[PDB]
């Protein structure tokens, strides 16, 4: 399996355009209200749209007709309907037993679908779905199932539809020329595949059909032609500040460079040039540059200026070479005077984004540029390409199960994971079952659990947490210190042992109208154990209200191990026990089964307080590698400071 | 006025079928035919 | 991208070592069957659309539903995607076959496929199927063909079933 | 978590501000459609596992994902995804009943996508299942309730796109 | 509020609203009217309950404001009629939210902590939300000033 | 019972009453005469829910009839007729006390082990007392059958 | 595999593997001919032993197809012999890899849970891979029937 | 984990088909070698801490990374490699009896380079002591079986880099 993911964000490609999905999407890209233009296309189909009702309707209805009357003008030697699922240029009429059951179950459904299609081609109003789905269609049918008897097919389809309805001439023709059209996309044979050459040698080469660049919403390229009136000038340039900067910042701010825009609108510098200067300009820099690291600007510039996110490892590294050399000024040099930003834009073009639709995409940074492409991407200020092409080459992270957001700080107190929305920092890794986690031990690294088993309930020397223990006598245990005894010295260790089990439980000490004093007295009576006393205060409303609630399901159980055990989930196979108690039983069984599991009985017996065992190596680095704290052996070579030989 | 009410009025139920099995299992369906 | 040889040599590099007696034989087995190879890969330059369309007519009779409605391989869009990607599995099984390694076909195919598939709503099942009955479509042809060594056939072919199939136990 | 009620306490509290005119207008906009949720609540807590039942069986049952290969075949992971779909019901009826998103984020949709992204499951498929529900949930539950409840379980599904 | 309890406690077994707890939600939102009316009393006489609870607190308990009191000076009186109106503000929210639970949260935990750190004795304040009991049933008619006085006798419960 | 619940609940936090846990109890004590009104109904008509509700059964799901079935022969039926009346009996404990514990305590906790044990489907079993609400709400009136189909409708949520 | 339950079991006790371990693997390998000579016999009758265990259970538990069942009209029938084959192929992968682990973690763990949301009687399953045995049995040796009985028994012991 | 058996398994699961020709070939090929895979298993077995002790005297022992100054030169530091080697070449031999790296890739090397790194255990120094490992294991085993150890052995190392 692979041992790094870059995120599954959900795509929706377009299908097939309609009216509605064509009119809304045209003053989308250019961030406008719906104009006089944009309204009349929505007014006239709309109008149109209760006849186009009309039109499907009664050719809805009369479906099992028209494909009957079809297939038996085709098909000869028989009844083709006993399985039901004008210009001939030189056609022969195929035989029902010759072409056999299964080859005759694909003609009559595909002859029904055509029709099916037709139907939809009217009610969406775009023959959108007709230019797609036929186009290449001819080439794969030729295998098997003859061109001639196709085409006289739909041309018999073209007149029982025509016939049967024939209402007037501004109705019909909707019906005839969405038949015309199908017919011709069906005589036309398979066009050529958009092949995406690889800029270089790092990045692969990738096809795409021309039926997928048919339907996906073609992206609105604007060129600055030199002879263009100023308003459409104006469209280009707003065009060219909402690649560069995502939005339309003259508009939202009225920051624009009026010295860049008028030389580009007579035709002094060219639209490659007016990026170039626009992407080392102060209003680039502070607001893409200055805010981000040296990676995440990278990534940032890759969608501004080539209009996509970096493609391989490789190209992450050259370019970052170019931005530690130069800076910015030198990465926007490199990053325009590319082979592929004049092959993709040229001069003219301004760039645009290109994404799932507008090209073949590869099956390398699919969640990583699908994040990027997102107006959220300068926010995300952790690298998303650096990070997970690293973690390609590289095994599985030390990381949680289900992700490193369910990973808490290794703090005394305090719940705090890495918000998925604050600061977008998801690192995804395809994690399976039987993968258990390394994790270091407090005490002695041969008290091990994973290397030995024996040494579970070994007590970390001076090297982990503080053990607390009930071995001391309780106050009023026997009948010895009868009545008086004021001054009974084992008093101050149980209740010394209450604090630090309401500490184990919830890392800091509570208030005054927080502590449960039915089960402190319990305890202290001997009715109950601390293994019972550490359960109560887990069961407790408060830690439910403090941890449980707060906090995701998977965050709250990973929390609350590190807490009763203390030692994270070592994989899937624990934390998905206590998620299915948690599904069907509760929290108050999840906090039972934590209890009552047989690693917390080997480590905590009946008298024993939790304490933490084993950390993260994250959350130990936390710890240890800060300025203070840190030994001179841990990473540095050590040389013997010795007087020389002359003194 | 009131014509405009579309996502505002009453929402206009979808059928929705049910799953029924596909020709995957039409050596399974055979069997079903002869289990009589 | 690695192939057989720069896998040895970056193995070799990591642990600072001169190539040994163990290192010779593995690279000399590479260059006996690198003319084995190359006969593969010319066997597949010759039939490489001929056995993606009949591998993909054998996925359609096997799986019925996805050339059916709520299916993914439905429309002609779909369908052109769909022999599109069964081109793809067969071009980077292609560079692995001479390769003699995982490498490319993990670096520029499956590294992000799981993440892509699972975007747009395409199967992963149906898939590794598609690129298994596209193994047993090469083994076949490779043993009616005058070809020495085949076993190395299946080795890209089940790596790429190994790696982007659900781990089932 | 916080309900429609503890919306607008916390929005006076954070500026310091008595219950003004507006918030007793906000206030009286929820009890005004209290009895339609609890009675939508409890129509859903009968129809628990009726409602997961048929929005599998109008999508996900005999498909791709439930065939082998799928990432619901096995039987530990089909009870996984039916498991998923009792917690998605669950937290959209407490949101219903909230009138109020917000545990949707701090229970639910907090870590999920990391989580399914790690686990690689079609996310995909989920908005299909959780679409499947909203029908099925609106079926029985009625209009107005179930435009709340559309609104919900759309939310689960916007979290997870 | 009472929603969010409900809910927590559900969440808590891992089940939907038992019949008891949604007849719990249905009953206050159905008498939720009467709740409104308590808090827009509160709120349009919030300068004279103050006012007249702080008069009966310097006078039942005048050792606050002589020397050595906490709430000793002009300036430490005002900063008194401020927690005042703090507590009958917390009330407001209590009422209308049918749940005790906003009252906790903001000004209930951590105030044994908090007036220990001031130098403010409990007891005292205590009074201050008796004698703030008295002044807003004086004004509310009888039955409606019962249910709205178990709110204040929490403030009062859990303080002293 | 409600009362039971509400003093539990208040126990674990070692606290008194809520003022809505006691504003509850109040309104569960006033309206007891409603609820006992609910009891008087289902207890006087009980033999013609469970024999309608039945029947209602056996025509919609006849598989249990038939042979191979859980509930084949005439003793069998009888039984499930019995199971059913043991079930709206549970319900009529149920709406007295104002919460679902009685119901739980006796006839919902480990009834997913028992019909096992028995090999009856338990699904069958929810449908009944589906069937059981339907002929009671269309028994007595709609204000008490929303009151009753509410407990039922529990029982029906924690058998499926 | 009995290599990889004898790994797991090594690696919690954090040891290599026992001389008796090693010697079941050993015991294993040798008879590695004679366990995938059961697995083409079981593969021989893949739409024949499923075929016989079908007609014998519809005889047994006619409930199943009679109206009202979960198996009810020629579709469901399909899907419960659908059930009945890739059981007895969990089963062939079981007798190969001699173990339980590459049976459970597909078709066992969280088996009720999953039937439960179909609305299928798990016992009525739990006799189809009876029946399934039976018949295997039937078409198949004498001291190769008992080791395959042995795998069979465990699907049938952690359904029912 | 998966072994060489469960891998052929998984393989056939996921088509949904049973066991053909090829999946039985893989099968044999496996239960040939496996009589030296057990041979090996039981000699490692057996000499199981003189391995260990060989490949610290070789690579670990009389260098910087002992003395003062070097990470394994404390007591629970030296005692904590010992156990490190213990392990490497405990799970090189699971994974040579199961014929897959799969359990390296989900215990070993899951999350070693980022404990490594925290704990400034040598990255260079600890896998020399592996390739001493590794040379100790063929001199010991045999030409062809120790060749097979060292497969995984460089796994280890290359999950390492
Ligand atoms: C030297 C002290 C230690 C060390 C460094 C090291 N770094 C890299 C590669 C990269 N460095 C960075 C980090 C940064 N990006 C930023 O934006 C900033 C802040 C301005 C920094 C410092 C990144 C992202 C890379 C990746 C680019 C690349 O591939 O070169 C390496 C190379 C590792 C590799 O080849 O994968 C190294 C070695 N590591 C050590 O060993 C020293 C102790
Ligand atoms: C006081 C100087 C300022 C202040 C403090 C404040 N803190 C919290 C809550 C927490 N404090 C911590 C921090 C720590 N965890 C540790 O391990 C240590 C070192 C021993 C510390 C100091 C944590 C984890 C929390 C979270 C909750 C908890 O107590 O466990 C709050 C409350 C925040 C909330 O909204 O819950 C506050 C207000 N803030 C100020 O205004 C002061 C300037
Ligand atoms: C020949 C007289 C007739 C015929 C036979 C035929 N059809 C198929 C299968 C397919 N049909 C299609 C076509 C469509 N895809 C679309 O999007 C639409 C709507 C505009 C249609 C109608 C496709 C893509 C297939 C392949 C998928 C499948 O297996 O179903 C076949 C099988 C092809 C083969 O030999 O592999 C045959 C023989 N179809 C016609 O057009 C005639 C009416
Ligand atoms: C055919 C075997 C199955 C199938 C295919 C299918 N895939 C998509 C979508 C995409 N395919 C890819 C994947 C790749 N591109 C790469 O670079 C590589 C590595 C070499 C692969 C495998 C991508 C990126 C896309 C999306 C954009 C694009 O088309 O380039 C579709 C389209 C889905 C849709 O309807 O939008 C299809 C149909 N689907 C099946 O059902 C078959 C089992
Ligand atoms: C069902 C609609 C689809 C589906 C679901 C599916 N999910 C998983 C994996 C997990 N789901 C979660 C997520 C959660 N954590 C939480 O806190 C909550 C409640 C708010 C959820 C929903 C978790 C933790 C897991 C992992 C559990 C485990 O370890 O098994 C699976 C299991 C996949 C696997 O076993 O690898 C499944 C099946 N996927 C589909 O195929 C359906 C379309
Ligand atoms: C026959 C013995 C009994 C029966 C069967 C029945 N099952 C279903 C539905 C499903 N069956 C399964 C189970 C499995 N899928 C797996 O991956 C495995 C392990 C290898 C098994 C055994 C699943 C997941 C389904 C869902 C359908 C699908 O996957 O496409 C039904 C259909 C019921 C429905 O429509 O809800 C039936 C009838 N039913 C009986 O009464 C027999 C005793
Ligand atoms: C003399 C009292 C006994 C004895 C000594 C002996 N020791 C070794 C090997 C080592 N001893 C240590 C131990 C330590 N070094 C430390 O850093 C510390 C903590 C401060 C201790 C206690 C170590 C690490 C070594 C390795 C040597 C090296 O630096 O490489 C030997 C050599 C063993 C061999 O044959 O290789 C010997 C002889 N042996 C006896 O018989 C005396 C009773
Ligand atoms: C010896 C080859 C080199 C070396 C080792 C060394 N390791 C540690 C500490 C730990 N080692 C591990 C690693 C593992 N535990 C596992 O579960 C696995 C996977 C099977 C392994 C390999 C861990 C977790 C620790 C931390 C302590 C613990 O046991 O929990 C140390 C001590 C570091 C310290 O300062 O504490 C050392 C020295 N370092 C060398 O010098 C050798 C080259």
């Amino acid at each position: 399996s692979v041992k790094a993911s870059g995120g599954s964000s959900l795509a929706r490609p377009q299908l097939y355009q309609t009216v509605p999905v064509s009119a809304i999407s045209q003053a989308e890209q250019q961030d406008r209200f719906l104009e006089g233009s944009e309204l009349n296309e929505l007014t006239a189909y709309f109008q149109s749209g209760a006849l186009r009702l009309e039109i499907a309707e009664t050719l809805t209805q009369n479906a099992d007709l028209i494909v009957s009357r079809a297939a038996n003008r085709i098909f000869t030697g028989g009844s083709p309907l006993s399985y039901l699922e004008p210009i001939p240029p030189g056609f022969r009429p195929i035989n029902i037993a010759r072409y056999g059951p299964s080859n005759m179950q694909k003609s009559l459904r595909d002859m029904s679908w055509f029709l099916r299609y037709t139907t939809y081609a009217i009610v969406a109003g775009d023959p959108n779905i007709i230019v797609v789905n036929t186009r290449g269609l001819k080439e794969v049918i030729e295998n098997a199932c003859s061109i001639d008897a196709t085409i006289v097919a739909i041309q018999e389809m073209r007149a029982a539809s025509a016939d049967y309805f024939r209402n007037n001439a501004q109705a019909k023709e909707i019906v005839l020329q969405y038949f015309d059209i199908l017919l011709s996309e069906f005589k036309a044979p398979t066009p050529a595949n958009k092949v995406r050459q690889g800029p270089s040698n790092d990045i692969q080469g990738l096809e795409l059909p021309q039926s997928y660049f048919n339907a996906a919403a073609k992206r609105q390229k604007y060129a600055m032609k030199p002879g263009l009136s100023a308003l459409e000038k104006n469209a280009v340039i707003k065009a060219a500040y909402r690649q560069i900067f995502e939005r339309d910042i003259t508009k939202a701010y009225s920051q624009s460079i009026s010295y860049l825009e008028s030389q580009v609108r007579n035709g002094d510098i060219s639209m490659k040039e007016f990026v170039r200067r626009l992407a080392k300009s102060p209003l680039y820099r502070k607001q893409f540059f200055e805010p981000f690291i040296n990676s995440r600007a990278l990534e940032l510039a890759f969608r501004h200026i080539l209009g996509r996110g970096p493609s391989s490892r490789e190209e992450v590294q050259k370019y970052f070479s170019i931005v530690s050399s130069g800076g910015l000024p030198a990465l926007v040099d490199a990053l325009v005077d590319s082979q592929e930003y004049a092959d993709y834009f040229g001069e003219e073009t301004v760039p645009y984004l290109r994404g799932l639709g507008v090209e073949a995409q590869e099956c390398r940074n699919w969640g990583m540029q699908q994040d990027l492409f997102s107006y959220s991407a300068p926010f995300r200020k952790v690298p998303q390409f650096i990070t997970t092409f690293a973690q390609y080459d590289r095994p599985l992270p030390d990381q949680h199960v289900y992700g490193s957001g369910n990973d808490p700080l290794e703090i005394q107190f305090g719940a705090i994971f890495p918000k998925e929305t604050r600061n977008p920092s998801k690192r995804p890794a395809p994690f399976n079952k039987d993968t258990k986690r390394i994790l270091i031990h407090r005490g002695p690294a041969v008290n091990n659990q994973v290397g030995n088993p024996s040494a579970v309930g070994e007590f970390p020397g001076s090297l982990g947490a503080k053990v607390f223990r009930l071995n001391g006598g309780l106050p009023g245990a026997k009948v010895g210190k009868n009545t008086g005894t004021s001054v009974k010295f084992g008093e101050s260790s149980t209740q010394a042992l209450i604090r630090a089990a309401y500490r184990q439980v919830f890392g800091r000490d509570l208030y005054e109208g927080q502590r449960l004093s039915v089960a402190e007295i319990q305890l202290e009576n001997g009715d109950i154990s601390v293994r019972e006393f550490i359960k109560r205060l887990a069961k407790s409303e408060l830690f439910l209200k403090l941890y449980w609630a707060p906090h995701y399901v998977c965050k709250a159980i990973e929390y609350m191990h590190r807490r009763l055990l203390g030692r994270p989930t070592y994989g899937r196979q624990e934390m998905n026990q206590y998620f299915d108690i948690a599904s069907k039983q509760g929290f108050y069984a999840v906090v039972e089964a934590m209890i009552d599991s047989k690693e917390y009985s080997d480590a905590f017996g009946e008298d024993t307080v939790p304490y933490e065992r084993y950390l993260t190596p994250g959350g130990l680095q936390m710890r240890s590698a800060r300025v203070g704290s840190l030994r001179e052996d841990i990473g540095q070579r050590v040389d013997k400071e010795v007087t020389p030989r002359f003194v | 006025p009131s014509q405009v009410a579309f996502a505002s009025g009453d929402p206009i139920p979808q059928n929705v079928a049910r799953r029924t099995p596909g020709p995957s299992l039409n050596r399974f369906k055979e069997m079903a035919r002869q289990v009589k | 991208m690695r192939d057989a040889v720069t896998t040895l040599i970056k193995n070799y590099d990591l642990t600072g070592r001169y190539l040994d007696r163990n290192a010779m034989d593995e690279l000399k087995a590479y260059f006996e069957s690198g003319s084995a190879r190359i006969a593969a890969a010319a066997m597949i330059n010759a039939n490489s659309a001929t056995i993606v369309k009949r591998a993909a007519a054998q996925l359609f009779e096997e799986i019925p539903e996805l050339i059916r409605p709520s299916g993914n391989a439905y429309t002609t869009r779909r369908f052109s995607a769909c022999l599109r990607d069964m081109d793809y599995y067969l071009r980077y099984a292609s560079y692995a076959l001479i390769a003699a390694d995982n490498n490319v076909l993990d670096e520029r195919v499956l590294q992000g496929l799981r993440e892509t598939y699972n975007s747009l709503g395409v199967p992963i099942g149906p898939t590794v199927r598609g690129i298994q009955i596209m193994k047993e479509m090469i083994e076949a042809m490779a043993e009616d063909s005058s070809l020495n060594s085949t076993d190395f056939i299946a080795s890209p072919f089940d790596h790429m079933t190994r790696e982007l199939s659900e781990l089932s136990v | 978590m916080q309900d429609a009620i503890t919306a607008v306490i916390n929005s006076a509290d954070v500026q310091g501000k008595y219950l003004d005119g507006a918030a007793m207008d906000k206030l009286k906009s929820y009890f005004a459609s209290g009895e339609l949720r609890v009675r939508a609540a409890s129509v859903i807590s009968a129809n628990a596992a009726t409602i997961v039942k048929e929005a599998v069986a109008k999508s996900l049952l005999y498909s791709d994902v439930t065939r082998p290969g799928g990432n619901m075949y096995t039987t530990r992971r089909y009870a996984a995804c039916i498991r998923d779909l009792d917690y998605y019901l669950r937290y959209a009826t407490y949101a219903m009943l909230a009138g109020d998103a917000s545990i949707l984020d701090e229970r639910v949709l907090n870590g999920l996508k990391e989580t399914y992204n790690s686990l690689g499951v079609p996310i995909s498929s989920t908005v299909q299942a959780i679409q499947a529900i909203k029908e099925v949930t609106a079926s029985l539950v009625g209009a107005d309730a179930g435009k709340e409840m559309g609104v919900y379980l759309d939310y689960i599904c916007s979290g997870l796109s | 509020s009472i929603v969010t309890k409900s809910i927590v406690n559900a969440d808590a077994e891992a089940r939907y609203l038992s019949p008891g707890e949604l007849d719990r939600i249905k009953a206050f939102v159905t008498g939720g009217a009467a709740r409104l009316r308590i808090a827009e009393t509160l709120t349009g006489s919030r300068e004279t309950i103050v006012k007249q609870a702080g008069d009966r607190l310097f006078q039942k308990r005048p050792d606050i404001v002589s020397p050595g009191g906490n709430a000793y000076g002009e300036e430490m009186t005002a900063t008194c009629l401020r927690d005042m109106d703090y507590y009958l503000r917390l009330v407001t929210y209590g009422v209308v939210s049918g749940d005790v639970t906003p009252i906790e949260e903001i000004g209930l935990v951590g105030v044994r902590e908090m007036y220990r750190s001031l130098g403010t004795p409990i007891e005292a304040v205590a009074q201050s939300v008796r004698e703030m009991k008295e002044v807003a049933s004086g004004l509310m008619s009888s039955d409606d000033a019962a249910e709205a006085s178990a709110y204040f006798d929490f403030v009062i419960g859990k303080m002293s």
